[PDB]
Parts: C-alpha cells; structure tokens; sequence
C-alpha cells in the first residue's frame, strides 16, 4: 500500500514537472532560463502533442474543471455499494454512466425540475412499457392517488384562461355567453376539477356498489379498515393531523 | 420653450443623483475592502509577539 | 471559424466536425485536381435530445454519416431523407447503437447533386424496439465545392463585405442565398445589404428582422452558442413540440376548419395573429392554395 | 533567496519601488549583472535557481506549496518573475493615477515594459481537438492504469516502442493555463486600451 | 530580557498599524469630500438651468 | 373571443363542455382525448412568449408533483422502502420539490447528486455501504474533497504552487527569519533600516 | 415685478450653493494634505526609538 | 468643430492604412516585424493611439529613445553592445529612466 501511494505521488510530481516546462505562457522572457529535459522529450515522443495542448480555464477539457471533479467523484463512489444492493449508484441512476462530458453539458442552462421530470418519466415508462403520451392519457383517468387524475390539456386550458382573465370579469360582463355554461363547468374553470375528478365527486354511492366503488377508487393494497387510523389518512391525503 | 427647459432641469437632477451614487458606491467598496481584510499581518504579528 | 467552420486535419476519431460548419481542402482522386469544400448544417427537431453529433462527411464524390448518441439502444437506425416515404431511405447505421460511440454510415446513396445544395440529408429513424422507430433528430446539410483559388476569391469577397458592412457571415450568406443559388455578390445583393442596414437604422429592428424585410427568408443558422431566428420566432418555448420548415406538407389555414392543426397553431403564435388575421395574411400574400391551404 | 524576496515584498507593500527593485535584483534582473565591469553570463543571480537544485524529496507528504517549490525550484523562478511583473504593474498604476501628461507617459512606459517582459499570450490549443467521453469512459480504471504505467516507465527509462500513443485511446483531461498570468495579460490590455 | 524585547517590538508594530488604519480613514474622508464637490458642481448646472 | 385572445369557434367549443354527472340524468358531453389536445393547442396559441414560459413553469411543477405521487404509489425498488418526496429526493439524487425558477447545468446537477450520495453512504445513513471502500484516500480527505472549490485548490497546488507562495511566511521558516520580518514590519522602511 | 423677484431668489440660491462648495473644497484640501503627509517625523522618530 | 472631427477621423484611418501598407510591402534590413505593435517597437512611436492624445516633438523623441533603451538593455533587441550597456548612465538606469 505504501509503495503504491509513493508511486502515485511520484507520477503526479513528474506530470507537473513536465507541464510546467511545456507551458506556452512562459515563452516568455523567463524562457531564457528554461531547459528541455530528456524526460520532457520522451513524454513528447510518446504522447504526441499532449504536453502542448494547454486549454484555457473554464473549458470542459481541463483537468481542474467540473468535468474532472465529477470524474473523480464518480470513479471513487462507483464502488461504495455492492452491485447487488438497490442503493448502488448505477442501479438508482443508470444515466450517470452514460452522461457525456461535453462543453454543451457543462455550460448550457436548464431547470432542475426539467431534469427531475425527465428522470421520473424515464423510470415510469420503463415500468409501464408505454410512451409518454400513453402515460399522460392514463394519468388523465388514474384515480388511485391524491394528485390524480391529471388532465394535462384541461389544466393547460384552465391556466390559459386564468392568465387571460382572472376573476372571470369578461365572462361576467357578457351574460349571453355566460348563460350557456353549466355551473359545474364554471366550477371547473374557477378550480381544478378534471372530468374524471368530477365523475369521482358526483358518482352516487349505494351499499350494493360500495365495494366495487372502493376497489375502483383505491389501490389494491388499501382496505376499508385502513380508514380506522387517522395517521394513515393524513399520510395518504398529504394532510396534517390537525387538518385530518 | 419654457417646458423644454423644465425637462432639461430634471435631466440635470438625474446627473446630480448619478454623482451622489458614485460617491456612495466608492464608500461601499472601501468599507467592504476594510471588512474583508480584517486583521492584517502586522496586527497578527504584534499579537503573536 | 464563423466563415470557415472546422478544418479537417486528422483529429481524434469522434471530436465532432462542426462549429457549426465543416470545410477542408481535398485532392480529387478521379483526376489530378485539388478542390476545397464546405458543408453547413441546420439542426433539425429533437436534436439536443439524443445525438451527441450527426455529421455529414465528404470523401471526394460520395458522402457518409458519422453519428454519436446520448442514449443506448439495442437496435439499428435508418437514415432516411423523406417523411418516411417509400423512396426516403438514403442509408443505414448498423447497431447496437451505444451512447458516446462513433458510428459510420455506409456511403449514403439516394441523394442527388442538385439537392446536395439546401437538401436535408437527415432522418434518424432510430429503432427503439423491434417494431417501434422514432425520429431522433438531425439537420439540413448544404454542400459547396470549388477549386482552391475560386474558394479563396469567394472567401475574400465575403470577408471584405462582412468587415466593411458589419453584417454577420450567416446573415450575408442568407442574403446571397435568397438572391441566387451560386452565392455570388452583385448589385442586387449590395442593394439588399443597403436596405438591411437602412431598415435596421430606421425601424430600430434587428439585423434578422431587417433582412426578412429586405426580401430574404427567415434565417435558420445557429452559431453553436445562439438561437436561430426561426427557432426564436417559433420554438421559444415550443407549444409542446417543434415546428420546423422541414415539413413541406400542406396545412389548411381556413378559419372555418374543425379540428385545427398544430402547424397552424404554431404559425399563428409565431406571427402573433389569430385565425382570421392569418387568413387575411394568406390572402394578401397570395400563398394560398386549393382548399385554403 | 528567501531573505531578499521577503525584503522586496515588504518594500513593495510599503511602496518603496526603487529599493524593492534593488532588493529583487539580487535574485533576478532582466538586464543581467555587472561582474568585473562586464555582463555576467548567467541569467539568474541565485545559484540554486540557475542550476535548478532540488532539496526536498518528499513534497507531497503534506499540502505545502513551498515544499513543492523546494522539490522543483522552477516554481521559484516563476514566482520571482511574477513578483517582478506585479511590481511593474503597481508602478504603472501609481503613475497613471496622477493624471499629468508626464505621468501618463510614465504609465505607458511601465505597461510597455511589462508587456515586453511577458511576451505574446498564447491561444487555446487542445479544446477543440478534445473528444468528449462518457462519465464511465473517463472514470475507466483501464485508461487510468494505462496512463499511470506509461508515467511509471517514463520516470525511469523512456522506452517508446510504438512511439505514437494512438490518440484514439485518450480519454484524459488536458493541462490548463495559469489564471494569474492571464490576469496579467488582461490587465495590461485594459490599461493600454485606456491609455491609447 | 527576551520578554521585554518582544513587548517593545509588539508595541512598535501596533503603533505602525494604528497609523496605517488612520491613514485609510483619512483616505475615505478625502473621497467623501471629493464626491461632495463634484455633486455641488452638478447642482450648479441644475440651478443655472 | 377577443378577451380570451381566440375565436368564437373556440369559445363555443369551450362552452359546449358540460358536466351533467354522467348519468342520473340524460348524459354528459365531453370531448375525446385528441379533441382535448386540439383545444389545448388552440387556446395556448394565443399567449405571448412570457405567458408561454409562465405556463410551462406551472406545467413543470404540476407534473413533478403528479409523477412523484404516481411513483410513490405504484413503484417500489428492489430493496428500498421510500415513503415521501424527500425519500424520492434522497433516492434519485435530484430534488423534485424545487421551483421551476431555479436553474442549473447537467454536470452541476450530476456533481450535486453524487456528492449527496457520497455523504449519505459515508455517514452510515444508507445501509450496507462497503466499509473497505469508504477508507480510500478520497473519502479520508472528504473534508476538502466534498466541495469543488476546495478540491480544485488542493489539486492546483501541485501544478501551480507559485500562486500560493508567500514571501513573508512559509512552513519551516527559521526563528531569525521571523525576527527579521518583525524588524522590518514597520510602515516607513528606509534603505538604511532594511540594511 | 413678481417674476423678477423670483429670478433674484434663484440667484440667491446659486450663492448659497457657492458657499456650500467653498466649505466642501476646504475639507477636500485639508484631507488631501493629511493623507499625502501620512506619518510625520515625530511619529517616525517614536517608532524608531 | 466638424472640420477638426473630420481631420481626426482621417488621421486615424490613414494611420491604419499606412501601417498595413508598410507591413505588407516593406521589410527592413534584418528585422522581422509582423504587427502594429512590432511597428511601434521598431519606429519608437505609437501608431495605435487615438487622435485625442497630444504631445510635443521633444517629449515624443524622449519617449521613443527611452523605449529603445529599455528594449536594448533588457536583451529584447538582439546584438546589443554589452560593453556600451555597462556605462554609468545605464548602470544608474533606475533613476535615469
């Protein structure tokens, strides 16, 4: 172990020694007191023009760049878990191994929400075997969650209308066109109510169809006895204990 | 003509404000340089002595 | 590099070859002449997702493709040229197409020397399953080739004009392309440049807007750190997908049409008009066709 | 070396530029040294720097820039040169802030001398020839071990069987310029632009 | 004797640093006065308009 | 139509969407999925660039919440129990609860994710971490390798030590050199004083 | 007549500004002289002692 | 005023044109000069300055000779006579410059 460490240190020193003399910035009135070593010539004859390929700081190709830092971090943390474990880095994030270390990746601005959404979408469509559009259509009618159903075109329309005319002043001042709209439709305009959420809210509940409605409205791993605990209700609906 | 002169007067007021802000910014940079430097090497040397 | 792109001088295997142009001097191998060429690329929809680079390489009388991918797929890809037409196939990339790996494509064939100037060499119909394929992006490629002395003379003209007038190399290129195919500079081009500068000074317009006003088409060239004028008009931000001129199909702008088209909606949003005003513009410009398309 | 450098640094901090120049000329002088009424043949007046005598065999045992420069006294040459450039730039700025015509001419003289000592600044060379690898490709232990074995063999011998390293097998990062020197060049460019 | 010499040297360095900080505060005051003069020179143009 | 920046056909299409409980009465009249998409495109066509960007931000936030809830309710990894948005954050190494306003780059986000993973693995928060791997030199010097700035400083010290050389202080400085520095530590230095 | 009096009032304001600038310039000269002189001979003598 | 502005613009344009012509057509005995800065260091007068900055003939000659002396003493211009560069005037160059 000690000999390995010392060899690593020696190689680092040698690389620094070569690059210091190869630096083009010292060319240069200081160049008069600079000599080309035999090891410098051997390094040039082996690696070509590597010793003279100095890059400006801020480029992705630099050894002290965020790309170099990420390479070190990944190289050392790749083996922090066994490949059997689900906590393995390449098991939880398989895109890291194929991430490209390019200048566009290093400089181009993007939103963390965009990146997280693309990651989640990749995982969901890997699970379901379908497309993103198929996933959106399925989410439009999915009921067994609290943030669903998610009707994306409906929500886009609602947001566009809310942007153009909040408080519905224009619709209020034009009673001829406001009278042709249903009350529930105007409620869908004023508050987030998808067609599927409306169906959920207005479906009648009888004793005969109570069990079928429960199976349709709740996940399979949820039983009516789960509603006997208030903490479970708070966790499921995302409420506080006081709110529940 | 008189109203155009009034516009020129408010422009001159803007110039006065520009000079005032230049002075304030100089003060800001001076005091930031004092604050970031803190205890200099001479004072540290005296305390160690 | 704005004028010349990246010179082919034997770089590493991948390295890309576009900044966003490529050029080099090549001695033709069917005779004893030394020519110089230049290929310019306009990136095509869904290129920033997938595809590290998609380069068109020229070898003297025939061209091939060099491709790298963002994501790993276990199947192949077909480089088409048409919208999945029967005669759209121009080449193939044999997989498995792993990411960050160079792939050459078999000397593209089904493209003519006439369409090699302003002709889409690209359709990355890449297979994600045994029966599912998708358009993973690409670009429209324009190829020019001259003897070296003629190339130097044309470069002299272009550089002197750009230096003296302040126009960008791509803006001047678009101006000369909208005036003639040979990209020559004459009284018409100089008059268009004068009107570009005059409109820019008068209406407080950008050079792209003044260039469109002078009689030129919307500029689609991007400078590898900026956004093209067409993209700034129509895709910032996209509605949900990318509207591109690399469509060539007919869209009906009749306001009275049920179940309108995404192309019509994107065109309306880019122009800042409604359906009736778009119909008025179509009638006024006379670009209307049968069935109000 | 260490005592004249410290004296120069203190005089420069107190803005005694002529005395600081006298004290730094004991180590380095761009105009040479007068020995026996003639210009001496050596470039650096400090003998260990002129001969590049290493006197530290274990520099990386701790984070210590002076220990590194003792292992490789070339960095001492670079440090002395940069101190001299700093002195010239301070002289030029001090002349500039007086606003007289003679003061501006003196400032131009100091800036031109600094530029002529620095030389012409280089361009970016290896950025566009770099092939961007994958994260796993860059972190490849095989690539790292190949480079380290080449370095280990180079540290003793120099065997270059199949000399060229077949550039396509490079996933390594490239050396980077010195931000301090680029800062010097940027400052000089700005000052000369303003003066002109 | 070593302790006494250290105390004398520390006193000398402390007085030197006090003088330096005092000069810095004088520089700030000088900058403030210069800014005031420039601001009044602009107010004069406003007043004559 | 002018108020909604659209046309009366689109207004009529919006009005014709009726919620009538879908039985217990005659019926309800709702568009198909493709008709909904067409209506959404038509309605979104009337916004400017700023409003389109605001709408895109809102859509990104809503989709983030919906997708996180769907993942929590339908997908469980190999041997990991995750019950919340923060669990999803610590598992996927990227924050799904951020706003659409904050921006980043791909390499920066990858760096942050790997840093979070390393911190969680080293501090024994995630089980079964290989203790032999956690004793390398990188994780031993993790006090300076956990941030890009400190890592860059300690890495550049080997290659450009001249940027950190201080002529007035140095490890290994002699007592007489310290005495000389104290002797010339005044503010008015003459040539005779230095001599 | 009233408008002539208004002109005289603005002239008096100009004179007030002149006095203010005289005070500011005196301050500027005093602080510049303090700054340029820096450490005087008595203080230098004490530090050398 | 407009005539003076026009004369200043003309002077700047002529300076650039004449420098380019000299670079492209004339090369001295054994000096390779490739830039406006090379022309500056050779002819001992700055051709890249604006028309706003003014001077006198003696001041400009003094500045030119000072630049030449600095370049000769610091071994930037080759073949400088080392015996001449050891005179008292150049030994005291820290106060004579």
């Amino acid at each position: 172990y000690h000999e390995t460490i010392e060899q690593k240190k020696n190689n680092r020193l040698l690389e620094a020694r070569i690059f210091t003399r190869a630096n083009p910035q010292l060319s240069g009135a200081i160049r008069l007191g600079i000599e080309r070593d035999s090891v410098s010539r051997s390094y040039d004859e082996m690696f070509g023009a590597r010793s003279s390929s100095f890059v400006k700081p801020g480029s992705v190709a630099s050894m002290f760049s965020p790309a170099g830092y990420l390479t070190e971090l990944y190289r050392e943390a790749k083996d922090l878990h066994f490949s059997s474990s689900a906590y393995h880095l390449d098991n939880r994030r398989p895109d890291l191994a194929d991430l490209t270390l390019s200048q566009s990746n290093m400089d181009t601005e993007i939103s963390t929400l965009t990146l997280s959404n693309e990651l989640l979408l990749e995982h969901i469509t890997r699970k379901t075997g379908g497309d993103s559009d198929a996933l959106m259509e399925s989410l439009s009618t999915y009921r067994q969650a609290i943030d669903t159903p998610y009707h994306q075109p409906y929500e886009t329309i609602r947001q566009v209308i809310m942007t153009h005319d909040s408080t519905l002043s224009a619709l209020s001042r034009n009673p001829e066109v406001m009278g042709q709209a249903e009350g529930a439709s105007l409620l869908a305009i004023l508050a987030n109510i998808s067609p599927e959420l409306y169906n959920i809210l207005t479906e009648e509940i009888t004793e005969k169809n109570a069990d079928a409605l429960f199976a349709q409205n709740f996940s399979e791993n949820i039983t009516p006895e789960n509603f006997a605990s208030q903490s479970w209700i708070a966790k499921y609906y995302g409420l506080e204990l006081s709110e529940v | 003509r008189i109203q155009q002169r009034t516009v020129d007067e408010v422009d001159a007021d803007i110039a006065v404000l520009a000079e005032s802000r230049r002075s304030a910014q100089n003060r800001l940079e001076k005091y930031q340089q004092l604050y970031d430097e803190d205890i200099n090497h001479g004072e540290q040397r005296a305390m160690s002595l | 590099q704005k004028y010349l792109g990246m010179l082919q001088n034997g770089y590493s295997d991948s390295t890309s070859a576009y900044v966003d142009n490529i050029s080099t001097g090549l001695v033709v191998n069917n005779e004893s002449k030394l020519e110089a060429y230049k290929i310019t690329r306009v990136k095509t929809d869904d290129y920033d997702k997938n595809i590290n680079y998609f380069d068109l390489m020229y070898e003297g009388n025939n061209q091939f493709f060099i491709r790298a991918n963002f994501k790993v797929s276990r199947e192949f890809g077909a480089t088409l040229r048409k919208n999945a037409g029967p005669s759209g196939i121009v080449g193939s990339l044999s997989g498995p197409l792993i990411a960050n790996t160079n792939f050459k494509s078999n000397y593209l064939s089904n493209i003519s020397d006439s369409e090699y100037k302003n002709g889409v060499k690209i359709y990355a119909y890449r297979y994600t399953s045994s029966t599912s394929a998708t358009n993973q992006g690409g670009g429209i490629f324009t190829f020019e080739s001259y003897p070296l002395t003629i190339f130097a003379l044309k470069l002299n003209k272009a550089i002197r004009l750009c230096l003296t007038s302040g126009l960008s190399p791509n803006e001047l290129q678009t101006i000369v392309r909208s005036d003639n195919a040979q990209g020559i500079i004459n009284d018409s081009v100089l008059t268009k440049v004068f009107y570009t500068l005059f409109y820019s000074h008068r209406y407080a317009l950008s050079f792209d807007d003044a260039q469109v006003l002078n009689g030129s088409v919307i500029n689609q060239y991007a400078d590898d750190d900026s956004v093209s004028h067409f993209n700034r008009l129509f895709n910032t931000p996209p509605l949900k997908g990318k509207i591109f001129e690399a469509d060539g199909n007919t869209v009906s702008i009749d306001p009275d049409e049920e179940q309108s088209t995404f192309a019509r909606s994107a065109l309306m949003r880019g122009l800042g008009v409604n359906s009736g005003e778009l119909y008025q513009l179509g009638k006024l410009a006379g670009v209307l066709d049968a069935q109000n398309t | 070396y260490y005592t004249p450098m410290m004296c120069f640094q203190r005089l420069l901090q107190e803005k005694q530029f002529d005395e600081a120049t006298q004290w730094i000329n004991y180590v380095y002088n761009p105009a040479g040294y007068i020995v026996n009424g003639e210009i001496a043949p050596w470039i650096w007046n400090c003998r260990p720097l002129e001969e590049t005598t290493s006197w530290n065999a274990n520099p990386l045992d701790a984070i210590d820039p002076d220990a590194v420069a003792q292992n490789d006294p070339m960095h001492y040459k670079i440090a002395t040169f940069m101190r001299l450039l700093d002195q010239l730039i301070l002289r030029g700025d001090m002349a500039y802030r007086e606003l007289t015509r003679d003061a501006l001419n003196e400032a131009k003289m100091w800036y031109v001398r600094t530029l002529e000592l620095l030389g012409d600044e280089p361009e970016d060379y290896g950025s566009q020839q770099w092939a961007a690898p994958s994260l796993s490709g860059a972190a490849s232990q095989t690539v790292q071990a190949a480079y380290q074995q080449d370095l280990t063999m180079l540290g003793r011998g120099g065997v270059s069987k199949n000399l060229r390293t077949a550039n396509s097998l490079v996933g390594l990062f490239l050396p980077e310029y010195n931000p301090a020197l680029t800062d010097y060049w940027q400052t000089l460019r700005l000052r000369l632009f303003n003066l002109r | 004797l070593s302790a006494t010499a250290s105390q004398y040297s520390a006193d000398k360095i402390s007085r030197s640093e006090a003088y330096r900080r005092r000069r810095q505060e004088w520089e700030i005051q000088r900058d403030n006065a210069d800014g005031e003069v420039k601001q009044m020179d602009a107010q004069l143009e406003s007043l004559k308009i | 139509a002018s108020a909604l920046h659209t046309m009366p056909s689109v207004i009529r299409t919006l009005v014709n969407i009726r919620y009538v409980t879908a039985l217990n009465k005659a019926e309800s009249n709702l568009p198909s999925w493709d008709e909904w998409q067409t209506l959404a495109e038509n309605m979104e066509a009337g916004l400017s660039t700023q409003q389109a960007q605001t709408l895109a931000d809102y859509t990104a936030e809503r989709l983030s919440s919906v997708l996180c809830n769907w993942f929590l309710a339908n997908i469980q990894p190999e041997g990991v129990s995750l019950h919340s948005r923060d669990d999803l954050y610590s598992y996927f190494l990227i924050d799904n609860q951020v706003s659409s306003a904050i921006k980043t780059t791909r390499l920066a986000e990858a760096i942050a994710g790997i840093q979070l993973y390393i911190n969680r693995a080293l501090n024994r928060i995630e089980p079964n971490a290989r203790a032999d791997v956690s004793t390398r030199q990188f994780f031993t010097d993790w006090t300076v390798n956990n941030r890009y700035s400190t890592w860059g400083g300690v890495s550049r010290l080997v290659y450009y030590p001249e940027n950190y050389i201080d002529p007035t202080q140095r490890i290994g400085q002699t007592r007489m050199m310290d005495e000389l520095l104290e002797n010339i530590s005044q503010s008015k230095l003459s040539r005779d004083t230095v001599e």
